[PDB]
């Protein structure tokens, strides 16, 4: 649904702490502004994508405290009030299978210097002007929108999308969902114990799968890995000569005068500037992949969660009954209930 | 007396849905609404 | 329903007449394409390490062997400027193609049809839509039925009448508090529970939460009035 | 007759088969024919 919000101090990347190089860089003109504007355009829309996907209710529906849902046991996908962030049990699995790097959330040098400067790639990124911003909605705010969508779905059915939320008993909603798939509504009421036990068993297999395999959220870890590899490649491009006597800007200015250095520093500006251009081109192309995924996820939210979908194999393989959203790091997870 | 304020953003009006295993809400009336949507 | 549509179109005029930021999706697309040409024009003013940004001021002062060392910088920097612009425009154009393909899908599915796809054609149950052109875009006026004045009712999955269990053909069962009715799901219009409103499957015992009521058979008084037609014909013919 | 609808005749439908569509009104009237007949048999007495 989204990706890390980078912002790059283009003068500190190309010309870290130098006046001579900053006065040379000005001769390329608008480029460092054009890069920061372009990266700001990507960073601004990660909050658009996350808002379009999750903020499909302007009303935070709360479940009843009693769970008279006719045998269906949503305790596995509803919030856990005991936790410091009020996310559900299946969300606390999803939030552990994807291993984020730098959520934007404050650095105070004591951790960026000394024992933690060494191994930590994130301090090397930062010390060369590469900065990652926080998302607008916290992981707690995403869990509150997901909680509203789920508490709406189970208590209200599709009715909370089309207008004001109208309560309906859950086994009475499932009779509407069965008429939706062309099955007669008595095929629920005459089998309701079996249908509840099969749902509860199927959510038991979601808990077991996510608790067992090391690879299920691969579509999300591959986004974190692409962002982290792109920032690491952008960092390594600072170590290249581009044909200058050294990669190191101070090793030129402590060895060469006000006219020999201009011939060297302009090489490093040319190659460093192409390295930022290549990064922002990749990140703009990438951001269109994540946008297309977020516009799909907002459509699966609109049509599988706030509704029931007569579109074949859109909301999982089978005749679609309903879906439950679950949040994940930089993404969304749908639990698609299907009659097979 | 105007100033810039900073706050944790509200997500929406809170609503506990009046659910029961035998209670249904049905609309006795409707509103026809027209909403503009703009696409490049 | 006509008064509500006519009133809601009157609010479209008032909204578009009043607020500045509404067509921001189209104006943002003009402002990006204009800002990108303006940035490409400003980049002609850059030296790129030549003695001037002005190409004719190099050629007014240097001979062929000294000029080509300067002109080539300007070529290298200005060709990087165009490749950047054309890259930005090739990326941008795919944002507008994805939006044109969405607007073409909303034309086909919201204007030429009625969409059962939830919240595709505005927040509500879609009735229809009307296209309106706008500069570099389209505006869809999506008309939706929105349910409004909901009152809570007691409800049951099924009715028992004759050891048999009864279910709505289309609709749901509701009680006002003393009498049981059947009604359509999306508008309260209550009806007497009849053998025409309801289908039968199995006995009472299997349904969780089923209740007792009396299901009208509209054939029965149409035959029982025929029993009084029969029985009065019987009493009269005792006489001769 | 409640589960099914009628349209035209056997000659047009490729693969149509013979069976006997129950009319749930019919035995509800045939039991009314016995309700009628018992009154005629009683009315032979007076
Ligand atoms: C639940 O809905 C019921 C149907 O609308 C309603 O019962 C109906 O009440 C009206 C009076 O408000 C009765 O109207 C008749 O009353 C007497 C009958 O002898 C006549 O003198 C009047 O002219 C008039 O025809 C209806 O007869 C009655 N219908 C039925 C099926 O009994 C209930 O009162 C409603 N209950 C609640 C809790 O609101
Ligand atoms: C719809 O009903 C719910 C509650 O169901 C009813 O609650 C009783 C008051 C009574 O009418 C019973 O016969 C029903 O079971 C309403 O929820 C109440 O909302 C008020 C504030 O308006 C709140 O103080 C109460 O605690 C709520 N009660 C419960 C049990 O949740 C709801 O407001 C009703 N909606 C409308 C539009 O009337
Ligand atoms: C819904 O399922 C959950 C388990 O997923 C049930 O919660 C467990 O209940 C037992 C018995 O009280 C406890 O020993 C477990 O520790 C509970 N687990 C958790 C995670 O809380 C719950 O009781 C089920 N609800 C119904 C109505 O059957
Ligand atoms: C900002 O710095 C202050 C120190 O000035 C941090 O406060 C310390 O926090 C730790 C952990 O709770 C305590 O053990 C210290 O005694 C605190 N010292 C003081 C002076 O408050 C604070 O945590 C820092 N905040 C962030 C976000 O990094
Ligand atoms: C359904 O709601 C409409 C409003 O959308 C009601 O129409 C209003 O009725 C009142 C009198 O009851 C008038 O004062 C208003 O001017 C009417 N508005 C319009 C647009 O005509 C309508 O009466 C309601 N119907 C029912 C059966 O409740
Ligand atoms: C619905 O009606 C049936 C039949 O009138 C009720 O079942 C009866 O319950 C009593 C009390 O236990 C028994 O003495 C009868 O022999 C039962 N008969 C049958 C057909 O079951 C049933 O309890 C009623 N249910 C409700 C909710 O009122
Ligand atoms: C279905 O039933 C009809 C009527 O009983 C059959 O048509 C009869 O076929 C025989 C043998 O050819 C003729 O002698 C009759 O005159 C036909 N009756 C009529 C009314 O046309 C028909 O053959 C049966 N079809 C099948 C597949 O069993
Ligand atoms: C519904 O819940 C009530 C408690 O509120 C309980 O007494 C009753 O047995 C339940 N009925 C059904 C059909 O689930
Ligand atoms: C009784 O039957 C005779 C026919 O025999 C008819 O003329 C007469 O009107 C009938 N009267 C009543 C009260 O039905
Ligand atoms: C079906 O196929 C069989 C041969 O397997 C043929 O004899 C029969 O007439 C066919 N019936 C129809 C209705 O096509
Ligand atoms: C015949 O009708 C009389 C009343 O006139 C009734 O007492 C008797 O039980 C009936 N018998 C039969 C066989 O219908």
């Amino acid at each position: 649904v989204s990706m890390t919000k980078t912002s790059v101090d283009c003068t500190m990347y190309i010309c870290g702490d130098s006046t001579e190089c900053s006065n040379l860089l000005l001769q390329y003109g608008s480029f460092c502004t054009q890069l920061n504007r372009a990266l700001t355009g990507i960073a601004v829309e990660q909050d658009k994508n996350t808002q379009e996907v999750f903020a499909q209710v302007k009303q935070i529906y709360k479940t009843p405290p009693i769970k008279d849902f006719g045998g269906f046991n949503f305790s596995q996908i509803l919030p856990d009030p005991s936790k410091p962030s009020k996310r559900s049990f299946i969300e606390d699995l999803l939030f552990n299978k994807v291993t984020l790097a730098d959520a934007g959330f404050i650095k105070q040098y004591g951790d960026c210097l000394g024992d933690i400067a060494a191994r930590d790639l994130i301090c090397a990124q930062k010390f060369n002007g590469l900065t990652v911003l926080p998302p607008l909605l916290t992981d707690e705010m995403i869990a509150q929108y997901t909680s509203a969508l789920l508490a709406g779905t189970i208590t209200s059915g599709w009715t909370f999308g089309a207008g004001a939320a109208l309560q309906i008993p859950f086994a009475m909603q499932m009779a509407y969902r069965f008429n939706g798939i062309g099955v007669t509504q008595n095929v629920l009421y005459e089998n309701q114990k079996l249908i509840a036990n099969q749902f509860n068993s199927a959510i038991g297999k979601i808990q077991d799968s996510l608790s067992s395999t090391a690879s299920a959220l691969g579509k999300l870890q591959d986004v974190v890995n692409q962002n982290a590899q792109a920032l690491n490649t952008l960092v390594k491009q600072l170590s290249s000569n581009f044909g200058a006597i050294s990669s190191v800007l101070n090793d030129i200015l402590s060895r060469l005068d006000k006219v020999e250095a201009e011939v060297q520093i302009d090489r490093l500006i040319t190659g460093r500037l192409q390295s930022l251009q290549t990064y922002v081109t990749q990140q703009l192309i990438r951001a269109a992949e994540i946008r297309a995924s977020a516009n799909l996820a907002a459509t699966k939210m609109s049509e599988c969660v706030l509704g029931q979908s007569k579109r074949v194999d859109f909301c999982g393989k089978g005749y679609h009954l309903m879906s439950f959203p679950q949040s994940a790091p930089h993404g969304v997870v749908f639990l698609h209930v299907t009659y097979v | 007396s105007q100033s810039i304020i900073a706050y944790t953003m509200s997500l929406g009006a809170e609503n506990s849905v009046a659910y029961s295993n035998n209670s249904i809400a049905i609309p006795t009336n409707f509103t026809i609404s027209v909403t503009t949507e703009i696409l490049p | 329903i006509a008064n509500q549509f006519n009133s809601a179109i009157g609010k479209i005029q008032d909204s578009l007449s009043s607020t500045a930021s509404a067509l921001g999706k189209l104006q943002d697309v003009v402002n990006q394409n204009a800002q990108a040409l303006n940035t490409l024009v400003k980049q002609l003013s850059s030296n790129f390490g030549a003695i001037s940004s002005v190409l004719n001021d190099i050629l007014s002062r240097l001979d062929k062997v000294e000029a080509e060392v300067q002109i080539d910088r300007l070529i290298t920097g200005r060709l990087q400027s165009l490749q950047t612009y054309v890259t930005q425009q090739l990326i941008r154009a795919a944002e507008i193609r994805a939006s044109a393909n969405l607007a073409a899908t909303k034309m086909s599915e919201c204007v030429l049809g009625q969409s059962k796809r939830v919240d595709f054609c505005g927040k509500g149950y879609h009735l229809m839509s009307f296209p309106q052109s706008a500069p570099h875009g389209v505006v869809f006026l999506h008309v939706t039925y929105v349910p409004a004045q909901e009152k809570n009712f007691t409800t049951a999955p099924a009715i028992c009448h004759d050891g048999k269990a009864h279910f709505p053909r289309e609709g749901v069962f509701v009680s006002n508090g003393t009498h049981w009715f059947v009604t359509q799901r999306n508008f309260y219009e209550p009806q007497i529970i009849t053998t025409d409103n309801t289908f039968v499957s199995g006995n009472c015992d299997v349904v969780i939460g089923i209740v007792n009521n009396t299901v009208y058979d509209p054939l029965q008084p149409e035959l029982d009035s025929f029993k009084e037609e029969l029985d009065k014909y019987f009493k009269n013919h005792t006489s001769p």
